């Protein structure tokens, strides 16, 4: 079952259809090669249980749940907006009271009665899509596989694949 | 051959309208949520070769 | 009193830039490919050698 | 006051009333639609067609046209440099097709 | 420019397999 | 088209309106 505490998955980037462009494993750490001493057992890979303690406490408070490591599309709801809030435009003229003055002969370029409109304004519909590069690191926290393909495949990720689609469940690079 | 300028002069025209139609018009496009969005006709990398 | 004779075969195309899609099928059906959306499936860096 | 006097007058005719398919009985606009492959009636009557009187009057009246000024550059000998600052004034939104 | 505008706004309705509907009703 | 005749839209521009202040 439990092959090794394992080191960290972490997620690419990328511009986004609403996928996360895999994950691999974590070779800018060490934890996993050699030379020191049989004493460094319990002092380098307390270490690398502390980080992956650390990594299961921090994607659990701030992951929102969901059935797929890359859901290809977050809805409306959790994309989270960032979108515009009402606003006032305070219009500068009459054209329905100052008007019959310029008929009446005056040449135009405040002096009539103190009629002056306020008008509010709204913002957009939401979206659904990729989600932002501020809630990327929100929503993948670097993931520790602790039993390493082990069991039936159909329970192994295949979202640390750069060239899966989980909406066709095959994997095609066109290589 | 050899060309002279004398004048390089800037022209503009302006659709007239109400004032009130016109400050409407700039609170819109004022929301980031308005912003316009352009592309070229031929959107391409360029490049030459011997 | 004809004399024996070969052919000779060509086209002319001017004013045109030859054209090669990066669409599965060649044709176009959206602007944004279906290749483009393959590197989404995928993405990822490849070589281009041409 | 002045709507009431003239108007009605105007909508007699087709010149500021509703368009055909409103002021023809029912049962006309039901013939002349079933019918209009080869018998049309879409002809023998007019349509008002009336322009919106407000929300796009000028108002106070400024120009419709601009030129921009001279005055001086720094001097390049295969290329000729301009520079503009542009007017201003109030309350209109430039199209930058117009320009030239 | 120089005036027309008249009835016939859009398609006079016809069941397609068929070029008809009826006079009105009375 | 076949057409050498504008449409009027046959309403004014904005709908929405603001309150008196």
């Amino acid at each position: 079952m439990s092959k090794e505490i394992p080191t960290p998955y972490m997620w690419s980037y990328q511009p986004q259809m609403g996928l996360a462009a895999g994950a691999a494993q974590d070779y800018s750490t060490r934890m996993n090669w050699l030379s020191a001493g049989p004493a460094m057992i319990s002092r380098v890979n307390d270490i690398r249980a502390h980080r992956n303690q650390i990594l299961l406490e921090q994607s659990a408070l701030t992951a929102t749940p969901r059935n797929h490591l890359n859901p290809r599309n977050w809805p409306a709801a959790l994309v989270y907006q960032e979108i515009p809030q009402p606003t006032t435009v305070l219009l500068p003229r009459d054209a329905q009271a100052e008007v019959q003055l310029t008929n009446s002969g005056v040449q135009l370029a405040f002096t009539p009665r103190q009629a002056v409109l306020t008008l509010e304004s709204s913002s957009s519909q939401p979206r659904s899509g990729g989600i932002g590069t501020l809630q990327f690191v929100e929503e993948f926290t670097p993931s520790v596989y602790f039993n390493p393909f082990s069991g039936s495949p159909g329970h192994y990720p295949d979202e640390f694949i750069p060239n899966f689609d989980a909406i066709s469940e095959s994997v095609d690079g066109y290589d | 051959a050899s060309i002279s300028f004398t004048s390089i002069n800037l022209y503009a025209t302006f659709f007239p309208m109400a004032h009130n139609t016109a400050s409407t018009l700039e609170a819109m496009l004022r929301n980031d949520t308005n912003d316009q969005s352009f592309n070229d006709y031929l959107s391409a990398a360029n490049m030459l070769y011997p | 009193s004809a004399v024996t004779s070969v052919t000779q075969k060509k086209f002319l195309c001017d004013r045109v830039m030859w054209r090669i899609p990066f669409s599965s099928n060649f044709m176009s059906m959206g602007a944004l490919t279906d290749l483009g959306q393959n590197m989404l499936y995928a993405n990822s860096a490849h070589a281009l050698d041409m | 006051m002045a709507t009431p006097s003239m108007l009605p007058q105007w909508a007699y005719m087709h010149i500021a009333g509703q368009d055909a398919s409103e002021y023809l009985s029912p049962g006309l606009v039901q013939f002349a639609r079933a019918t209009d492959t080869y018998f049309s009636l879409g002809n023998k009557f007019r349509n008002p067609t009336v322009a919106p009187t407000h929300d796009v009057t000028t108002d106070r009246s400024q120009r419709l046209t601009l030129r921009f000024v001279p005055v001086d550059r720094e001097d390049n000998t295969y290329s000729y440099k301009v520079r503009y600052t542009l007017a201003v004034g109030d309350n209109r939104v430039l199209d930058m097709a117009s320009t030239y | 420019d120089i005036n027309f505008s008249s009835l016939a706004p859009r398609h006079g309705t016809r069941p397609f397999m068929g070029t008809w509907s009826d006079i009105g009703t009375s």
